[PDB]
């Protein structure tokens, strides 16, 4: 995942550090959204993960809490093929409407 | 291919990334984690998300 | 100008923006916001946060 | 946000409540048909990932 991703490629002690423990114990780690999620479900285990995704499960679940705002920071932008006129334009108009709220 | 796009051990990229190289798609519209790496490939636009 | 940039009466740029149409700058840095109109008279980088 | 984080943090009298009702970016302004912004946007981008 992208948080997994990001805790490799941070220089952040406590960032590599919580990524070295939990990658430590193989007992620790998951490879899909919904075994995390049944793992919560089940007992204390902490999942960390896009915060848009936590927040969609978050409103989509009335047994899981959240908790933790914007430790990281990512985004998500619209991709443009290399050499095209489109980037101006779409950002623009995204800002426009960001703008407006 | 279901993937938000990445580059490969192999020098190639997949996904979004290459349907924007190949001119397939001449927009993507969605959710698209942006990386230098990515970066490099593809061009993002202003990030509506953060 | 002191300030980061506002359109004049005649819709004129000031500050970090006029100095980049006018060339007279190279990198705008400043604690200023991204905004459309900004965007359009001068282009942004990714920006540090939002 | 970060003013009154700024503001709130060189003091010991200042609550700081609420951090994000809505969200305006700051990067680095460039001219128009800049070539070197797209190192910038890309070293950015690489300060951002190794935090």
């Amino acid at each position: 995942g992208a948080t997994m991703t990001f805790f490799k490629k941070s220089k952040i002690s406590t960032f590599e550090k919580m990524w070295a423990f939990m990658s430590s114990k193989p007992s620790a780690l998951v490879k899909n959204n919904e075994e995390g999620i049944q793992r919560t479900l089940t007992a204390d285990y902490a999942l960390l993960m896009e915060s848009t995704t936590i927040e969609y499960i978050t409103q989509r679940n009335c047994n899981l809490t959240q908790i933790g705002g914007l430790i990281d920071s990512k985004g998500y932008g619209i991709g443009t093929p290399m050499g095209s006129p489109y980037r101006d334009k779409i950002t623009i108009a995204i800002l426009q409407l960001q703008e407006e709220g | 291919d279901g993937k938000y796009g990445a580059q490969d051990d192999k020098g190639q990229w997949n996904g979004m990334v290459k349907e924007l190289i190949d001119h397939k798609a001449d927009l993507a519209v969605a959710p698209l984690t942006i990386t230098h790496v990515r970066e490099k490939a593809i061009d993002f636009s202003k990030p509506f998300m953060t």
